[PDB]
């Protein structure tokens, strides 16, 4: 029973291992194993539940263990190990074959097979930790191991793609430990975590690995948003080390999402409005990306309201996620009509729900835009309106107060009007008739480069896959 | 000004007795013993020192040192306290003895951020205490910078601007940045009639900016550098010039033709 | 051919003879000739649409239905020079050098 | 799709529309 | 040895630009056989 | 410990406290380089000061800042300014890049200074900042028993002293080692 369960999963694990083993030996095929490693994460997670945990025990006995004998016992110690044929050396699949890691040449240390075996061993360990939700001592113990090992080994083009996915588990397992319980050991552990990311990021800079630098930047930018340091986030994004070529669309959407929150506090909403739109287009529409689409769609509504523009109501209607978008709908109506008591009671009841995503702190800045939008509505309907006529609409304090809210408006060129005090009314300065000026021609020249921007990323990408057609033989 | 044999005790004694100029002369010798034992910042490892020795006193040493430098208007020294106060009220979990202790310390750094009219580093800096609506807006203590934010709940800025006159916390400690905010607010109020509105009235500006005397209108125009004529104030600065040198920016003359020619040549080079 | 025979034939017959005025070649033809060439340019832009409407409107399925293949590339190269010539005269428009400045 | 579906108006129903008939005779 | 490996990056970087040359070569050979 | 306020206090008295202030900066040079970027002109201005004796420890601070900012040229100058704290034997990606950057700029001036003098590799004609790492890197490769990087870089740097001096210490006259060594030359 238990014997047939251990040998079945190990054969499938070696079968997937031999596919990426022969591809890294000859020249550089490394682009190919990257596609296999995408499905390796999903196929291993479903396989971990079946045939219990014993698939990883016989795999370590098969190959040579540099560090991995005591790590399995420590991993099995927390789960109250059940010992069945647990003596090392019970299962031997090598049987002296070249693709099986021939034992005599391996045990005599005349050849080194540890490079691809050890780096692959740490990957399967991190998969079971996230599946079994093992925390506390097992989180810190594995962090003290993998990091010094990566500094000792010299990573090639294919080796840099191994640990590229391991850095995500280091930051993920560290944040789940802090949110579960707060302790002095968690704050000091985060200090080493921050200094470690910057040391390896410099290593990947010389190797110019696309997937490695894409995973690190996404983890580093998130650490800046938690601490809220402006000087660290602004200086990091000025280097522009993020490759846009071979990185996945899921890694791209996460990058544009960080730039929207950073530029939101910089009081420049022109660039931040484009970054939140590009993050939606790059993110897939499947169910696994709904977690990113849920947070990104909530940030888009906050960026629009801070620009003075009001987002469409169909976004809160035709979508299927509007159940969580209900708090933002009442904020939309309160800004339009400019009601004083409507916004106060709106943010009071939902104060608890908006605290989770930290979007309630941005609602304080939304209060200023409540009247600023109402001023734009009354200014477009009335070209010349008396000073006392505005206070009768929005029920403001006094005519002395409303005069200075239009002040903050046209400083940046929002309303584009003038206040005549002697005449006693506010007149709109826009005469339209701007088609004959050269101001539209400035934007017109940008649309030519936008269509030309699609050339170099396209015409060059035709022959890119085509080199395999002429080299391979055809019927 | 030395008092007792202990350097740490002389800083607190000379703090409440006045003479903040000579009180800062004892800062260099105090930092000699603190850097040697690394008591200014908590170490990464566990030294078995949390509330013992002088490590708990370092919060009080840097507190009276920052309160002395804020009155003398020292930006270089006050920056050193906040960077050393940065790990404080963070490490040692959520509780030490009195928790936040006195509220007259932290409120000074956030008040200086509003003096420069900078909202970028204002809200973003509280992520260490990670409460904008609780440790700040809900906090009753050190409410002078808080109430200006509290008036933004109902959306009335006028009382927040009039708070500086009616506030009870602007008397002694916060008086340093009180006149700075009052000048910064009143400037932004009058900047609408500067670059756009042409001719300003005379007796009406008295009632707009809340002047008790008619001569205060002309006194405000002296610091703003505005021309004064009979019962009117004009603005001749609409056309900006000089400001070092500018090439191919903001509507040039000879280089503007090249910019148009360059934009038309970009589509030709891509097509070819 | 000799050195004198090489430079003489290139200045007489090569493709078409525009020479005898070197600075007035594209200056007279692309500017003063607009009355006989680009006159009513608003109608000339409609001719670029009729060429695209003759093709794009036929086969949108990228197969054989209306019997066409290169239809998107038929009006592509023909209207490329029309935009190019309009971009050349656009540079020569500012190249008239009316001596304006201030 | 903006300021259209659910917000509506909540005016111009009866009382405001019925008042405009009396203004014709008051001129 | 990282200085030599960094120089190797130009080979793989310009290789993508070489593939654009193969696009114009087949289009050129169609014109040669046409004329 | 934070380098930004400490470099802004350099205009005060009691320079003895500044010595302990620069010691705490060496810990944060690899952590936050953003806040020190504005205070950088204060470090270079004190290097030419004859009354400033901390240039040895001050050179280590600026060496790890400009390098992390993306400028490889400044990483060579500020590191060798002291000619003391710089350690080529330590294994890190910080030094190895400065070595490759110094050699890259050394091979360019080697052929340019050849016209003036042929002894430039034995003399000070070349600025010693580019000859300090070039000399110590070859000697480090000789102790590691690697002739691939020792002879290959020597031919690019235009230095005859490496071929003549290092060949004498590598003598192995099994009678088959000295034949191959010259073959690569």
């Amino acid at each position: 029973l238990h014997h047939s369960e251990k040998k079945y999963a190990e054969e499938d694990q070696v079968q997937e291992l031999l596919k990426v083993l022969n591809e890294i030996s000859k020249t550089t095929l490394t682009l190919d194993p990257r596609y296999i490693w995408r499905s390796l994460k999903d196929l291993s997670s479903l396989r971990n539940q079946e045939l219990l945990n014993a698939e990883t025990l016989c795999f370590t006995v098969n190959v040579l263990y540099p560090d991995s004998s005591s790590f399995k016992k420590n991993l099995l110690k927390f789960i109250t190990s059940n010992h069945k044929s647990s003596v090392p050396g019970s299962a031997e699949l090598r049987n002296s074959y070249p693709a099986s890691f021939y034992s005599v040449n391996t045990e005599k240390k005349t050849i080194e097979v540890t490079a691809e075996i050890n780096c692959f061993m740490h990957l399967l360990v991190q998969l079971f930790l996230w599946d079994s939700k093992e925390l506390e001592q097992l989180v810190e113990f594995n962090r003290k191991v993998v990091i010094p090992n990566l500094l000792c080994y010299y990573n090639l083009r294919s080796l840099n793609l191994i640990n590229a996915k391991l850095w995500f588990y280091i930051y993920l397992s560290h944040e789940t430990l802090a949110r579960s319980s707060e302790e002095i050991n968690s704050d000091n552990q985060n200090i080493i975590l921050r200094s470690t990311m910057m040391k390896f990021l410099k290593i990947a800079s010389l190797k110019h690995d696309n997937e490695t630098k894409a995973m690190l930047i996404n983890l580093i930018l998130r650490d800046f948003l938690n601490n809220g340091e402006v000087d660290s986030a602004s200086d990091f994004i000025s280097k522009l080390e993020y490759p846009h070529t071979d990185v996945s669309s899921s890694l791209e959407a996460r990058y544009f999402f960080y730039l929207s929150k950073i530029n939101a506090i910089q009081l420049d909403y022109s660039t931040a409005n484009e970054y939140i739109i590009a993050a939606i287009r790059k993110a897939p529409h499947n169910s696994k990306s709904l977690g990113f689409l849920q947070q990104s769609n909530k940030l888009h509504c906050c960026i629009q309201l801070l620009m003075g523009d009001i987002p469409e109501l169909s976004f809160f209607h035709q979508s299927n996620m509007q159940k969580s978008l209900l708090p933002y709908y009442h904020l939309t109506k309160a800004v339009k009509l400019g009601d004083l008591k409507k916004f106060t009671s709106t943010i009071t009841k939902y104060k608890q729900l908006l605290l989770k995503d930290d979007t309630y702190q941005l609602c304080v800045r939304l209060r200023s835009n409540v009247i600023k939008t109402g001023i734009r509505i009354i200014s477009l309907t009335y070209k010349k309106i008396s000073l006392r006529d505005i206070c009768l609409k929005l029920n403001l304090d006094s005519e002395q107060t409303v005069e200075y809210m239009v002040s903050r408006a046209i400083r940046d060129g929002v309303i584009e009007a003038k206040i005549n005090h002697e005449d006693g009314f506010i007149e709109t300065t826009e005469l339209l008739n701007i088609y004959d000026s050269e101001d539209p021609q400035q934007v017109f020249d940008e649309r030519i480069k936008f269509a030309n921007q699609l050339h170099d990323e396209y015409l060059v990408s035709m022959r890119y896959p085509e080199d395999k057609k002429t080299q391979q033989n055809e019927k | 000004m030395p008092s007792l044999a202990e350097l740490t005790k002389s800083l607190s004694i000379a703090f409440e007795n006045g003479d903040y100029a000579a009180c800062e002369k004892l800062l260099p010798p105090i930092k000699i013993e603190l850097i040697k034992n690394n008591l200014l910042i908590p170490d990464l490892s566990i030294q078995n020192d949390i509330y013992l020795n002088d490590l708990m006193i370092t919060k009080r040493i840097l507190e009276v040192g920052a309160l002395a430098s804020i009155q003398t208007f020292n930006f270089d020294s006050f920056e050193n306290y906040f960077n050393q106060l940065k790990p404080y009220y963070f490490s040692n979990n959520h509780k030490l003895s009195e928790s936040d202790k006195k509220s007259k310390l932290i409120s000074l750094y956030l008040l200086n951020l509003l003096s420069q009219n900078n909202t970028t580093k204002f809200h973003s800096e509280l992520q260490y205490l990670d409460k904008h609506i609780k440790n700040l807006e809900d906090d009753s203590l050190l409410s002078y910078p808080i109430k200006l934010d509290r008036w933004l709940m109902e959306g009335s800025y006028q009382k927040a601007w009039d708070l500086l006159q009616s506030g009870s916390q602007n008397i002694s400690e916060f008086d340093s940045f009180t006149d700075i905010l009052k000048s910064a607010i009143r400037d932004e109020i009058a900047k609408n009639t500067e670059l756009s509105y042409d001719f300003l009235p005379l007796s009406n500006i008295k009632a707009l900016l809340f002047f008790n005397n008619e001569k205060e209108t002309e006194k405000f125009a002296l610091e703003r550098n505005w021309p004064i004529v009979n019962s009117k104030v004009y603005f001749n600065n609409q056309s900006k010039e000089k400001a070092d040198y500018e090439d191919e920016m903001m509507h040039e003359e000879d280089q503007k033709t090249n910019i148009i020619e360059k934009a038309m040549d970009y589509a030709i080079s891509i097509e070819n | 051919k000799t050195a004198k025979e090489t430079k003489m034939l290139m200045n007489l017959h090569k493709e078409q003879w525009q020479s005898g005025l070197k600075m007035y070649d594209y200056e007279e033809k692309e500017e003063s000739n607009l009355a006989a060439t680009k006159s009513m340019v608003k109608i000339a832009e409609q001719y670029s649409k009729r060429i695209e409407e003759e093709k794009e409107l036929t086969e949108e399925e990228l197969k054989t239905r209306y019997v066409g293949r290169q239809d998107p590339k038929k009006h592509l190269s023909e209207t490329a020079d029309e935009t190019l010539e309009n971009n050349i005269v656009s540079v020569l428009t500012a190249g008239v050098n009316s001596v304006a400045i201030k | 799709e903006n300021w259209d579906d659910v917000e509506v108006d909540d005016d111009f129903t009866n009382e405001l529309k019925a008042e405009l008939d009396r203004y014709k005779r008051e001129n | 040895e990282q200085k030599i490996q960094e120089t190797e990056l130009k080979i793989r970087s310009k290789t993508e630009n070489v593939r654009r040359l193969e696009a114009q070569r087949n289009a050129l050979n169609d014109k040669v056989r046409f004329i | 410990t934070t380098a930004a306020p400490l470099l802004a206090l350099l205009r005060e008295n009691q320079d003895s406290v500044k010595t302990y202030a620069l010691e705490s900066i060496n810990n944060v040079v690899d952590q936050l380089w953003s806040e020190i970027s504005n205070e950088l002109p204060d470090i270079e201005a004190l290097y030419d000061d004859d009354t400033f004796s901390d240039r040895e420890m001050a050179a280590l601070i600026a060496s790890k800042v400009y390098y992390n900012l993306g400028e490889y040229e400044s990483a060579v100058k500020y590191a060798l300014a002291a000619k003391d704290r710089f350690d080529i034997d330590e294994k890190s990606q910080f030094v190895e890049t400065i070595v490759s950057k110094s050699i890259e700029m050394y091979v360019q001036e080697a052929s340019k200074q050849y016209t003036k003098d042929e002894q430039f590799y034995t003399k000070d004609i070349i600025d010693p900042k580019l000859t300090s790492i070039f000399e110590r890197m070859i000697e480090k490769c000789l102790k590691a028993s690697e002739l691939k990087l020792a002879l290959g870089i020597a031919l690019e740097g235009y230095r005859l002293d490496i071929i003549e001096s290092a060949l004498k210490s590598k003598l192995d006259q099994s009678t088959s080692e000295n034949v191959k060594i010259i073959n690569y030359l």
